[PDB]
DNA sequence: TTGTCTTCAACTGCTTTCGCGATGCATGCATGCATGCATGC
RNA sequence: CGCGA
């Protein structure tokens, strides 16, 4: 009837080869509309980075639905359509009230976007009684819940113990349950079942 | 995104229509009494906010005097966009526009 | 119609009423005597009549049609047919007092929403098409021939009060330091300081030394990153460099409002003009006042 | 008013429309069913016109916004009317079209 | 003796919770008498 | 000029609010909010 | 007369495009008197 | 400028979707989460999402009563005279919606 | 110019709500500079110079158990001209609930004065 | 008791599993009691509870288990608990934060808030941090804000400050990634206190306050600053980030002479520090687009640096200072022609600053200057006597003291002749600001004490 | 906090996002971090560890 | 029957700029003089 | 509907 589901990720992380995981790192061309401080009028690219981009680096974003790994191809859009894209001078509409210029900029973001059901690996910094901690790519902190752990496995004093009886170590394949961006930090919820 | 990529393509086309080419630019070569003001004003704000300043200050503590001082040299880096009533506009570099 | 949203008659029905947020409905204190917002009262009447029909219609509904006498209808089923007028009328009063029934043929109607906007102002031309402002001073003009025509005499009073903060840069820091050091009490002075975060620091309650602190402390970076683009703003007293905008009401034509370079004149409390302006402002220097805007 | 707080977005145009009750309920922070105003303690009567769900009041923090009196923008509530009421401004249009 | 009958001029002093009136006349309006105290004025 | 209340909206006090009629409210070191 | 216009104004679902100063005045934008006709556009290296 | 600054200038949240000044409000956040503005009209009761595919973590937000709301997260800051707000308040009482078309879209 | 100001702290009362407040200091702490302007009974000394914000009265409150103060509102410095202790009818028993105060204000021929 | 309490809280969890949460709250009530209230949860129950909560933490996670978690985290003086309780507490915090690194933020907030304490109470905190930071890298950003959001006010007591600052130094080594905004936060408050004093000459307080922290810092600095740190250590980048903050933050401050000795202090720890710090000052002074007043003060800092400094190869000093004279010689050529042109002598102010620089250089002459042959380096006697009577007349325009200083020992050393031309200055004798510019030498005998003696090696008594 | 100074006004993906090979990621992280040589400092610290993964 | 311009005539909106500036009626405490009730010797 | 051009 009524679709609010028009916000969804139709890109799915494909299971890679040679490997069993999926690539959640992705390049998204985007358009943002930002401000330019008056001091950077001689370094507009340099400014926008310091002014806008750089803070986004390695933080989650709702639009892209991931953590920003970095950016490529920053392009300020000259106000004049007539000017060829080669022109070294571009035009920035100044705010009527204030000296700050506002403009559109095109840039390519590399973003790691874990979805649900994605297959991932990560090292284990701590095996708790409740869970298993995971640094994903030595950055993203992931956790595997107790109930999510198959009950046949055990934890001793300490360290976990699998079905085969050994403790488990280091890189661990797991399936994503949820991704928690509500906290200041991303939290990747994986599951082994 | 395609819907956004759409009206971005729509943004250009209309804004292509609304631009008047240099040769096609039909309005007065003079700087209107108003254009002079706001230029001085806008340039003054930026000068006040530590925008780069092309001409020596020589003891001007007043950004607006400074803005005036650049304008004598046409060192002001701005562009006036003159709207015809339809919304199609022109673009005049400051320096190319005859002062008073 | 691009949305292609259909037209629904529910428009004219005016069912539920939107309650203005508390802050616009705040009470009214006349002297120390306080009074609830008049509009709240007009709301209350609806609220009263609301639960009335709510509860009243509830009882007749509970009344069993067999247990209901056909007279038990005429006492109630006809009774709702009255209050319906009130609840429909209370709505009117709440909006248009003119569409409201007379209360005791006198006591005046309480102004409705419609009356707040319209009559003789009621709002648009009171608080929108014109407004009371800031950094403006009204006082009495005095003829001074010695200033220049474009200039304007400013009493030190206004010199001390009015303040136009200047974006802390380079060229200005030589002044603004001294401008801060001087004090709100000593012209050319300075009053507040806007840090980069937007916080204000008043200089009023400060002696000179820990004030000289701020002056020296003034131009310096700030660790906060979002503020790296910004510089401190100081609120200097108006000074001879500044321009004001003078107005003598009524304003018949634009020339009755002109800009003036400021000359700060010591010793007196009156705005003072050269004569060339008089013909424009049409000002006789008989108890004349003019509005200074900064 | 400060130039250091640039306002990026701007209002191009304003559209006139009528609030539909379906909207009004969804967008109402509270319902006001109670003609009562203030208790004896002076606290706002819940369900009354001053209910803190409409915003902060006195020192009492906002229910809805949660902010104090200074920063709480205020929030608008709805009064459900037992009867559909003729919108007085229109009415004539109602009257004519009917 | 801080006070004066607003009528008979009789000088008087009062106390906390005291009838405000002239102990002689009874006029309930009273004046506060000025007492020796140092106040500065410039002759300009 | 005192009212003690409302500490100070600056986390290097909290130092101690008096309100001026102009509504700045002022704390001793000299925040005006 | 506000409402009578305002009424008719709503009845047409009238979009107001903010041209007249009084309109612009209300919203709080710039005006089309003069000092608000031409747009100031900066320039920049690249 | 003079008029605006001497008569009321702030800036305000508006839903670039629901096109309203009033329906916006702060979010009551979690520990570990900053508050944010959301538009009430364009926000839904969280109950509705799980009724009918998974829901984005951030789209949920909680009111002063902690009620999880989904959507209504599209807001800007626009500089208006304050009385404009009060004006809408009045027209809202009359049931009259003012939709504010905002750029950038 | 003489502006005569009436200070009544019994207006709030409801003609029986028992006396809440009393012109004077309380035993509590109070800034003690008030002694300069205000006399020992909480009233100001006759003829005392006054500028804005200075104490024009000292009334102790029982409820708040505070010694509170009325201050001089006008920005133009005035003098204390007269102080009038006003008792009330209904057979005494009523302490001082109201005072009227003349302020004396110097007026000279300042610039701007119509003659 | 123990078995009761266990089954009590285990039943409570099922209440939250059944959404009741009442016992959860009541439990959360007890644990939220202050450290003072005897009704606070006893250690053994908390011991039981922690491990139970550390058993399945995912049984807790919900809006309902939330309030419990707060009281847990908001439990006061957790660092004062018996170690096993403290361990299980720590062992618990590790679990939840690793499960949902949401609470770590206000956990860290508390950890940050504790930095006001001395080192001992804060060790577990630092221990807690230096783990999670490396483990939860994204923490680095907002924890810094907590370093920012929590700093003691100036007016606040030193007890927090000097212990807080020290705690920062404590963490500073634990995370070199931040490494910067620390100093930024430091130097500001450091400056913020510095400027308070100068105009005063509460005084005794900030005097003590500041002195406690500076000597705290310079010590921590001289500790972290060592030649072995100049190679594989980070002192290089640290020396860099200090110079930048000096350049960015310290240089622009006005008449501030309290913490600019810091770089003076450290750069005297090593001559490379001296060198690498010296090349910067020269680059700052002669930069083209910088403000002449900045240039002037650049030669005021650099100027008043050298001859109050101790550890520096003297020969390093002379050449560029002699190139300065060459710089002065290239200066005099293009300019004396402008002297007679329309304008005043203050047009040349950058010279007199460089000349005010050299009359301070004259301080070293008295000590050691006359080479082996006695001759003055680069023919000083003839060099100045020409430049002295030059259209600059540099004697007239510079400081009242150091020019008179330059006056005495020069002719005593037979450098040049002044008092004759000095009298020629007084008889012939933007304006006042200019006077104030040079007069201040941002090095001078300190009014402090312990750090003052720390500089005794570093300082040259004028006597 | 978040203002128009530090924050974009509005952001839109112009296209459907494109997955990337590790080499590209390597090339990027290489080039990206390289091009970066202050909040920049704290985050690239992660990136170094992130490329250290690969 | 019936069309409609015809006519008079019931409703209804605004007005040169700013500052200086509720009535009546029942309830109960208040006052004063004279019996009763409680403390003390 | 009082005071000022
Ligand atoms: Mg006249
Ligand atoms: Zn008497
Ligand atoms: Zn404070
Ligand atoms: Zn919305």
């Amino acid at each position: 009837a009524r679709f609010i589901k028009k916000h969804k990720k139709q890109v799915t992380n494909p299971i890679d080869e040679k490997n069993g995981t999926s690539n959640c790192i992705v390049r998204v061309p985007i358009a943002l509309y930002v401000s330019l401080a008056p001091m950077y009028l001689e370094n507009p690219l340099q400014g926008v980075m310091k002014q806008h981009l750089n803070p986004l680096v390695m933080k989650y974003n709702n639009k892209v639905g991931g953590v920003v790994l970095g950016y490529e191809g920053l392009k300020i859009l000259d106000a004049d359509p007539l000017s060829k894209e080669d022109t070294s001078e571009k035009l920035i509409k100044i705010t009527p009230d204030t000296p700050f210029g506002f403009t559109w900029c095109h840039v390519n973001l590399y973003v790691w976007q874990p979805q649900v059901g994605d297959v991932l690996e990560g090292y284990i910094f701590i095996q708790s009684a409740s869970h298993i901690g995971l640094l994903i790519h030595d950055a993203f902190n992931a956790s595997i819940k107790k109930n999510n752990i198959p009950v046949d496995w055990t934890f001793v004093h300490g360290h976990w113990v699998d079905s085969n009886g050994e403790p488990i170590d280091g890189k661990l394949r797991f399936t994503v349950r949820n991704v928690h961006t509500t906290g200041r930090v991303v939290s990747v919820d994986g599951t082994l079942i | 995104p395609e819907d956004f990529q759409q009206h971005e393509q729509i943004r250009r086309k209309t804004l292509k229509e609304k631009a008047i080419p240099k040769d096609q630019r039909a309005t007065t070569p003079y700087m209107t009494k108003y254009e002079r003001a706001r230029i001085l004003g806008t340039r003054a704000l930026q000068i006040s906010m530590n925008a780069p300043v092309f001409v020596d200050l020589e003891g001007e503590t007043d950004p607006l005097r400074i803005a005036m001082k650049e304008l004598a040299e046409k060192k002001i880096p701005l562009v006036i966009r003159r709207y015809l009533p339809d919304g199609s506009f022109e673009d005049w570099s400051v320096e190319e526009l005859i002062v008073d | 119609n691009l949305s292609r949203k259909l037209v629904k008659a529910d428009s004219f029905f005016m069912d539920v009423l939107v309650v203005p947020p508390t802050r616009f409905r705040l009470p009214s204190k006349l002297g120390e005597e306080v009074h609830e917002n008049s509009q709240n009262q007009l709301l209350s009447k609806v609220l009263t009549t609301s639960l009335l029909i709510r509860d009243l219609n509830d009882d007749l509904s509970k009344l069993q049609k067999d247990k209901v006498s056909l007279e038990d209808r005429r006492v109630i089923f006809s009774r709702l047919m009255n209050a319906f007028v009130t609840i429909q009328n209370d709505v009117n009063a709440f909006i248009d007092s003119t569409k409201a029934q007379g209360r005791t043929s006198g006591k005046v109607p309480i102004p409705g929403v419609k009356q707040a906007l319209e009559k003789k102002e009621g709002l648009f031309r009171k608080h929108m098409m014109g407004k009371r402002v800031n950094y403006a001073a009204r006082s009495v003009i005095s003829p001074d021939p010695n200033i220049e025509t474009n200039e304007i005499g400013v009493p030190p009073v206004f010199a001390v009060k009015l303040t136009y903060p200047e974006p802390v840069t380079a060229y200005n820091i030589a002044e603004l330091r001294q401008a801060v050091i001087n004090g709100p009490d000593k012209w050319p002075g300075a009053t507040q300081i806007q840090n980069e975060d937007g916080s204000l620091v008043s200089l009023i309650g400060m002696s000179v030394e820990q004030r000289k602190a701020l002056a020296n402390q003034l131009l310096t970076p700030s660790s906060n990153v979002s503020t790296h683009t910004l510089n401190k703003k100081v609120y200097r007293h108006i000074k001879n460099r500044d321009v004001v905008l003078m107005n003598r009401q009524p304003t018949l034509h634009k020339a009755s409002m002109m800009g003036h370079k400021v000359r700060v004149l010591p010793n007196e409390k009156t705005l003072r003009l050269h004569y060339a302006n008089t013909g424009a402002y049409n000002a006789d220097f008989d108890g004349d006042e003019m509005n200074m805007h900064f | 008013m400060d130039i250091s707080k640039p306002v990026g977005s701007e209002i191009t145009s304003v559209d006139f429309g009528i609030l539909t009750a379906k909207e009004i309920r969804n967008l109402s922070a509270k319902q006001i069913t109670n003609p009562t105003v203030l208790d004896n303690l002076g606290h706002p009567v819940s369900g009354g016109l001053y209910d803190l769900a409409l915003g902060a009041f006195l020192r009492n923090l906002c229910s809805t916004c949660g902010l104090d009196e200074k920063f709480c923008p205020g929030h608008q509530g709805h009064i459900e009317l037992p009867v559909p009421c003729y919108n007085p401004l229109f009415f004539n249009q109602l009257y004519i079209y009917l | 003796l801080k006070y004066i009958c607003a009528e008979c001029s009789s000088k008087l002093s009062l106390s906390r919770t005291d009838a405000v009136r002239c102990k002689d006349c009874g006029h309930r309006i009273l004046l506060k008498a000025r007492t020796k105290r140092l106040v500065q004025f410039e002759a300009r | 000029t005192f009212i003690r209340g409302p500490i100070c909206g600056t986390d290097n006090c909290p130092s101690r609010l008096w309100r001026i009629i102009d509504g700045r409210r002022t704390c001793q070191y000299g925040h005006v909010m | 007369t506000t409402c009578q216009f305002l009424t008719k104004a709503v009845l047409d679902n009238e979009r107001e495009q903010l041209d007249s100063p009084s309109a612009r005045i209300v919203v709080g934008k710039l005006n089309n008197v003069g000092t608000g006709s031409f747009d100031v556009l900066a320039k920049v290296p690249n | 400028d003079r008029l605006l600054n001497s008569s009321d200038y702030t800036q305000a949240s508006v839903c670039r979707e629901c096109g309203s000044i009033l329906t916006t409000q702060q979010s009551v956040p979690r520990i570990g989460s900053i508050s944010t503005v959301c538009c009430r009209r364009c926000s839904m009761r969280f109950e509705d999402a799980k009724k009918l595919i998974f829901i984005d973590d951030s789209q949920i937000w909680e009111d002063g009563q902690g009620n999880k709301f989904v959507g209504g997260n599209e807001t800007t800051t626009v500089a208006i005279p304050f009385v404009l707000k009060y004006l809408d308040s009045e027209l809202s009482a009359m049931g009259i919606r003012l939709r504010y078309n905002v750029e950038p879209k | 110019m003489y502006k005569t100001e009436k200070v009544d702290l019994a207006l709030n009362r409801n003609r029986g709500d028992p006396i809440t407040q009393h012109f004077g200091f309380g035993n509590d702490e109070w800034p003690k500079e008030w002694l300069e302007k205000l006399d020992e009974d909480g009233l100001p000394y006759i003829g005392t110079y006054v500028e804005e914000g200075d104490p024009i009265c000292a009334y102790f409150d029982d409820t708040l158990n505070k010694t509170k103060i009325k201050t001089y509102h006008s920005s133009e410095p005035a003098y204390i001209e007269e102080v009038n202790l006003i008792g009330d009818e209904s057979n005494k028993f009523q302490e001082l609930q109201t005072v009227s105060i003349k302020y004396r204000i110097r007026r000279t021929p300042q610039i701007g004065d119509k003659f | 008791s123990a078995a009761m309490y266990s089954r009590f809280v285990k039943s409570a969890l099922d209440d939250l599993d059944k959404n009741d949460s009442t016992q959860i709250g009541i439990i959360a009530n007890q644990v939220a009691l202050p450290s003072k209230n005897p009704e606070r949860i006893n250690d053994k129950n908390l011991n039981i509870l922690l491990d139970i909560l550390s058993s399945n933490i995912n049984r807790i996670e919900s809006s309902r288990g939330t309030f419990l978690i707060q009281s847990i985290i908001n439990f006061e003086k957790w660092w004062e608990l018996p170690p096993h309780t403290l361990s299980k507490y720590i062992y618990f915090i590790k679990i939840l934060c690793s499960s949902i690194p949401k609470w770590w933020q206000d956990v860290s907030m508390i950890l940050v808030s504790c930095f006001i304490l001395p080192i001992k109470q804060t060790v577990c905190h630092h221990d807690m941090l230096k783990y999670f930071l490396r483990m939860i890298p994204s923490s680095m950003g907002f924890i810094d804000t907590y370093l920012a959001k929590f700093f003691p006010n100036k007016n606040d007591t030193r007890r927090k400050l000097v212990n807080y600052t020290s705690n920062l130094l404590k963490l500073r080594g634990y995370c070199s990634e931040l490494g910067f905004q620390i100093w930024s936060l430091l130097i500001e408050k450091i400056i913020s206190i510095d400027v308070e004093l100068q105009n005063e000459l509460g005084i005794k307080e900030l005097s003590t306050k500041l002195d406690s922290i500076l000597t705290l810092v310079s010590t921590h600095v001289e500790e972290q600053v060592t030649p072995e740190s100049l190679e594989s250590g980070e002192g290089v980048g640290v020396f860099n980030t200090l110079t930048t903050l000096f350049k960015t933050h310290v240089l622009p401050t006005y008449y501030t002479r309290s913490i600019q000795y810091i770089m003076f202090h450290v750069s005297q720890q090593q001559l490379e520090l001296m060198d690498s710090f010296l090349v910067t000052l020269i680059d700052i002074s002669f930069a083209v687009n910088e403000a002449a007043e900045k240039k002037i003060k650049s030669l005021q800092y650099l100027g008043s640096y050298i001859a109050r400094a101790k550890k520096l190869s003297r020969t390093q000093i002379i050449f560029v200072a002699s190139y300065l004279t060459s710089w002065l010689n290239r200066y005099v050529i293009e300019r004396e022609e402008e002297v007679d042109q329309r304008g005043g002598m203050e047009r040349f102010k950058h010279f007199y600053a460089a000349f005010q620089a050299l009359c301070y250089i004259f301080c070293f002459r008295h000590n050691i200057f006359r080479d082996t042959d006695g001759n003055w380096e680069c023919e000083l006697d003839k060099f100045f006597q020409r430049m002295v009577i030059s259209k600059f007349n540099p004697l007239k325009f510079c400081n009242e003291n150091v020019m008179l200083m330059f006056a005495r020992i020069a002719q005593q050393e037979s450098v040049a002749y002044c008092f004759s031309i000095i009298e020629n200055n007084n008889n012939e004798r933007t304006r006042q600001q200019f006077i104030d510019l040079q007069s201040y030498f941002p090095y001078d005998p300190l009014f402090l004490k312990n750090y003052k003696i720390l500089m005794k090696e570093y300082y040259i008594e004028w006597s | 906090t978040a203002t128009t100074l530090n924050t974009p006004v509005v952001i839109h993906a112009t296209q459907l996002p494109q997955h990337v090979s590790t080499d590209e990621v390597l090339q990027f992280l290489e080039s990206f971090i390289d091009e970066k040589e202050t909040n920049l400092s704290s985050s690239i610290s992660q990136l170094k560890r992130i490329q250290r993964d690969f």
